[PDB]
C-alpha cells in the first residue's frame, strides 16, 4: 500500500485453535459497533494483544515483590 | 658560571622580604580597589557539621568569583607577556612571593 | 619498579565508571588499624579477587593504610598473583622515591633541625598528611621549635598537657571492653555539633612516618590519576544501619556459609552488594559489624597552623609569617561512584573539598544533586583550578599545595618521569636550599 | 551564498553563516590540513589517548 | 534536608518480623523519657545496632581463643 | 551468544544504549574481553571532553560564559540527534533567545 | 508529542555529541540512517505468538 | 529539512565519507567543531591555533 507497513503473515484464529482459557471471553467484551464482520476481527486481535501485557505484567510485579520474612522464617524451623 | 658562583648573592636576605616590595607597589598606585575577595584569609566557625560547610555555601551562587592565581596558572608561555593583560602582571613583582 | 603497565591499571582504576561501593564502605570502617585488618582480612581476599576476575582491575588505590596492608600482610594464597605483583611494586618502588631525598639532602645538621627538615619540602614533618587516622598531630609539638596552632572550631590547641580534654585516644579493642559501653553513651545523650570531641585512634612510632604516607597522597594519587578526587564525609551509625539491621545477620540457625544474597530483604544490601556481585559469607558481614564499637563519630575536619620555614621567616603581614594546611581526621579520599548505585550513594556518603591536590568537582558530581546543578548552573566551574571552595575552608592563599600545582597536576601524562617530576617539584625555593643544588649541579 | 527566486519580480543574492570550520569547503581547506590541525589540537590541549 | 544524609530505606519492625530472640527484650530496657512515640523508635533502632556488634564480638574471642591442649589430646586416644 | 559468533560487540549506534552497559553488568556475564570496548568509548569520552575546557577558559561575558560560545559542541542551543527525555524545556529555561 | 520527563542527574547535551558528532561520522565512514518504527506493529509478533 | 540551514553543511559529511580510522583523525573531529567567530579567535591565538 502507500500509508502503512505490510502485515506480518501470522497463523489466523487463536480462539478456536485455543479458547479454554479466562482471557477468551476478554475478548468478547469489545462490541462491534460501527466496524464490519472482517474488519472487527483485526481490532479484535489487537486488544488480545493489550490483556496479554496486563496479564503478565500484574503476575511480574508478584514474581519481583522480592522473599519476605514472616512467611520465611516460620518455614526455616526445620 | 654556574649557580655556585652567583649563590653568594641570591642566598643574600634581600632577595627574600616583601616589605620593600610593598613600598614601591604602593607609591605608584596609592590606592587600587580591592576586588572580588575570595580565598585571602581563613575564617573559622564554632560548626564541626560539615553540612553546614556545604549547604550555606553552595545554596545561592554568584557570577564565580576567579582569584589572581587561579588565572595565572591556565595562561600560556606568551599570553602573559602580551600588553592585553595588567591585572595578571601588575601583581607579579618577584617570583618568589605572590 | 613501578613500570608503565603499572601506571596505567593505576588509571584503569582511576576512571571506573563501574568502581564498587560496597568495599568502598569498608574503607571506612577499619581506619587503619593492625587489629581490625585481621578482622577483614578474608573480606579483602574476597573483594580482590572477584573484583580482579570479572574486570582486568585492582581495588583500594585509595588510602595508604588500606595498601600497606594488602602488601605487607597477606603476601598468600588468598589473591591472585598478579595482583599482589603490582602491590609490590607500589611499596618496593616507593622506599625509593624516599631514597631520592636522600642523597641531595646534606649529611650535617644546624641546631637541632638537620637540613633534611630544611631542602627537602617532600620530608618535612610538617607536611601532614591530608588524611589520617592516627594522632600526628602530637608529634609536631613534641620535636619542633614550631609553635603550632592546631584551629578545630573556635578554641586552639598549644600545649600538649591538653591532651586529654581536646584530643580522645581509642586504643586497641580488647582493652575497651569494659568502657564499651561509656563510648555509645557519648553518641545519644550529645549534639555532635559545637562539640570539640576528637576521637583519634592513638600514634605509634613502629606505625608511621610522614614521608611513605606523603608519597603516596601528595604524588601518586593527584598525578596517576591525573587530579581526580575529593574528599569524603562519612556518617557513621547510618553505616551499621545497612548492616547489622539486617534479617540473617540478626537471626538464627544459618550457618556460616549461607551466602547473604540468598537471604536479602528489599533493602539497600541488595543494590549495594549486586554492584560488585560479591559473595560474602555469613561470617564476613556479621565479622563486620563487630568492628563498630569502636568506630568514631562523625568525620572532623581540622586545620594546622605553622610559621614559615626559617629560612623566610620574613614576610608583610603577621599572618604573612603563617602559612597553613588541613587534616582530615576521620575520612578518605575519593574516587567518582558508580552510576548504579547512586541512590544508595547518597543515602551514605558526602562529599568535602578541602584542597588543590583533592577538590576535584567532576568527583564530586556523583555524589550530591545541588552539587550535580552547581555545575551546570554556570559551567566554568568543572577545572580543578576554578573551582571554588567554601571560606570555611581552605583559602587558596595560605597553604603550600598552591594554584599551579594541581594545573600541573590535570594536565600530566601517565609517564614514570612525571612522578619523578613532582618528587623534584616540592622544594623550597630558599636561600638556604639553594646551597644543597650547586654541590650537585641542579 | 545562494540565489534567491523572488517569483513575480527581480531577485537578489542573500547569505548565511558557515558555523563551524569544518563547513570550510574542502578544496581550499582539505582533510590533510584539517587532521594536522586535530594533531595540534592534541599537543596543547593534552589530550590522553 | 540540610543537616544530615538522607536515610536509607530499609524494611521496618524488625521485632514485629522477628521476636524469639534473647536480644529483643534488651531493646525494651531502654526508656522513652523525653522523646515523642514516633521518635523514639528510631533511637530504639540505632540501640539495636550497639546490641548486636557486643553479641557476636563475645562470640569473636571465644572464636579467636585458639584451639587448646588439654581438652584436645585427652580426644587424641582414639 | 554475538561474541561466540563473531569478534564483533554490539549496540553501536546509540549513547543510552552504551551507557546502560558501561554502568550496569560489570560481571563476567558478557566476555570480560568484551568489557573493555565498552569501556574504551566512555571511560574516555570524559576525557575527550576535558580537552575542551583547557581551551575554553573561565570567564563570563555577562551571564553567559564562553564555553557556550566557542566550544561548538557545548552549546545547548546545539542538540543531539536523537531526542528521548525532554530536552525542549531544558532548552526554554535557560536560554535569552526566542527559540 | 510523548516524550518522558528530565532528570539533570542522568545526562548532559555535551558528552551525548561528543559520540554522535564524532566517533559516529568516523567508525561508520559516514554510512548510517535513521529509523522510524511502528510500535503496535513492532510489539504485535512477540505477543501473539 | 534544506541543507542551506543546519549547523552542519556538505564538508563536515563529506569528510566523513573519505576518513581514516586514526585517533588522530578522531582528534580532528573535536577540533573540526569550532564556532568561527570572533571572540573565539581569542580563545586561540592565546593557545597558538
Amino acid at each position: 500500500s502507500n500509508f502503512k507497513v505490510r502485515d506480518p503473515v501470522i497463523q489466523e484464529r487463536l480462539d478456536h485453535d485455543y479458547a479454554h482459557h479466562p482471557l477468551v471471553a476478554r475478548m468478547n467484551t469489545l462490541d462491534q459497533g460501527n466496524m464490519s464482520q472482517a474488519e472487527y476481527l483485526v481490532q479484535k486481535r489487537h486488544y488480545l494483544v493489550f490483556l496479554i501485557a496486563h496479564h503478565y505484567y500484574e503476575a511480574y510485579l508478584r514474581r519481583m515483590g522480592g522473599i519476605q520474612r514472616r512467611d520465611h522464617l516460620q518455614t526455616l524451623r526445620d | 658560571f654556574g649557580y655556585q658562583n652567583a649563590l653568594k648573592s641570591i642566598c643574600h636576605p634581600r632577595m627574600h622580604n616583601p616589605t620593600q616590595s610593598a613600598q614601591a607597589l604602593n607609591q605608584a598606585f596609592p590606592d587600587p580597589d580591592g576586588g572580588h575577595g575570595y580565598g585571602l584569609r581563613y575564617e573559622q566557625t564554632p560548626n564541626m557539621n560539615l553540612f553546614r560547610t556545604f549547604h550555606q555555601y553552595y545554596m545561592g551562587k554568584n557570577v564565580a568569583f576567579v582569584p589572581d592565581v587561579a588565572q595565572k596558572a591556565l595562561v600560556t608561555t606568551e599570553d602573559l607577556l602580551h600588553p592585553t593583560s595588567h591585572r595578571l602582571l601588575r601583581l607579579e613583582v618577584h617570583p618568589f612571593f605572590d | 619498579v613501578i613500570d608503565q603497565l603499572t601506571i596505567d591499571v593505576i588509571q584503569e582504576t582511576a576512571f571506573d565508571p563501574a568502581y564498587p561501593l560496597f568495599c568502598y564502605v569498608i574503607e571506612a570502617m577499619i581506619h587503619g588499624q593492625e587489629e581490625k585488618f585481621v578482622m577483614n582480612m578474608p573480606l579483602i581476599a574476597l573483594v580482590i579477587q572477584t573484583y580482579w576476575v570479572n574486570s582486568g582491575k585492582l581495588a583500594f588505590v585509595n588510602s595508604y593504610h588500606m595498601v600497606r596492608f594488602i602488601c605487607t600482610h597477606m603476601g598468600n594464597g588468598s589473591i591472585p598473583k598478579e595482583a599482589h605483583g603490582h602491590y609490590r611494586k607500589i611499596l618496593g618502588e616507593l622506599i625509593a622515591l624516599e631514597q631520592a631525598l636522600l642523597k641531595l639532602a646534606g649529611h650535617e645538621t644546624v641546631g637541632r633541625t638537620p637540613i633534611t627538615h630544611l631542602v627537602s619540602a617532600l620530608l618535612d614533618p610538617h607536611l601532614l598528611p591530608p588524611f589520617a587516622y592516627h594522632d600526628v598531630f602530637t608529634d609536631l609539638m613534641q620535636k619542633s621549635s614550631r609553635q603550632p596552632i592546631i584551629k578545630i572550631g573556635d578554641q586552639n590547641y598549644d600545649n600538649p598537657q591538653n591532651r586529654a580534654t581536646f584530643i580522645n585516644l581509642r586504643g586497641r579493642m580488647e582493652d575497651l571492653v569494659n568502657n564499651l559501653v561509656n563510648i555509645y553513651q557519648t553518641r545519644v545523650n550529645e549534639d555532635h555539633d559545637e562539640r570539640h570531641v576528637l576521637d583519634v585512634a592513638p600514634l605509634d612510632e613502629n606505625d608511621y612516618n610522614p614521608v611513605l604516607e606523603k608519597l603516596f597522597y601528595y604524588v601518586l594519587m593527584p598525578v596517576c590519576s591525573n587530579g581526580h578526587m575529593c574528599g569524603m564525609g562519612v556518617d557513621y551509625q547510618n553505616v551499621a544501619l545497612t548492616l547489622t539491621y539486617n534479617g540473617p545477620v540478626f537471626a538464627d540457625v544459618v550457618n556460616a556459609q549461607d551466602d547473604i544474597l540468598l537471604h536479602l530483604e528489599n533493602g539497600t544490601l541488595k543494590d549495594i552488594l549486586q554492584a560488585g556481585d560479591i559473595r560474602p559469607t555469613v561470617d564476613m558481614i556479621r565479622v563486620l559489624c563487630t568492628s563498630f564499637l569502636t568506630c568514631p563519630f562523625v568525620t572532623q575536619a581540622a586545620r594546622v597552623i605553622t610559621k614559615r620555614d626559617p629560612a623566610q621567616s620574613f614576610a608583610t603581614h603577621e599572618y604573612g609569617k603563617d602559612v597553613a594546611q588541613t587534616v582530615l581526621v576521620n575520612g578518605f579520599g575519593a574516587f567518582a561512584v558508580a552510576d548504579r548505585s547512586r541512590e544508595a550513594a547518597e543515602t551514605m556518603f558526602y562529599p568535602v573539598p578541602f584542597n588543590k591536590l583533592y577538590a576535584d568537582p567532576l568527583v564530586a558530581a556523583t555524589l550530591h544533586p545541588l552539587l550535580a546543578n552547581y555545575v551546570t548552573r554556570l559551567p566554568n566551574q568543572r577545572n580543578a583550578v576554578v573551582f571554588n571552595v567554601p571560606s570555611n575552608l581552605m583559602a587558596e592563599y595560605e597553604e603550600w599545595h598552591k594554584s599551579p600545582v594541581a594545573a600541573y597536576a590535570a594536565s600530566c601524562q601517565a609517564t614514570p618521569g612525571a612522578i619523578s617530576a613532582m618528587v623534584s617539584m616540592h622544594q623550597k625555593l630558599s636561600a638556604p636550599s639553594f646551597i644543597c643544588q650547586a654541590k650537585h649541579r641542579m | 551564498f545562494f540565489v534567491h527566486p523572488c517569483p513575480g519580480a527581480r531577485g537578489s543574492y542573500r547569505a548565511t553563516h558557515r558555523t563551524m570550520v569544518g563547513n570550510i569547503p574542502q578544496p581550499l581547506a582539505p582533510r590533510e590540513f584539517q587532521e594536522s590541525r586535530g594533531a595540534q589540537f592534541d599537543a596543547v590541549t593534552n589530550m590522553t589517548h
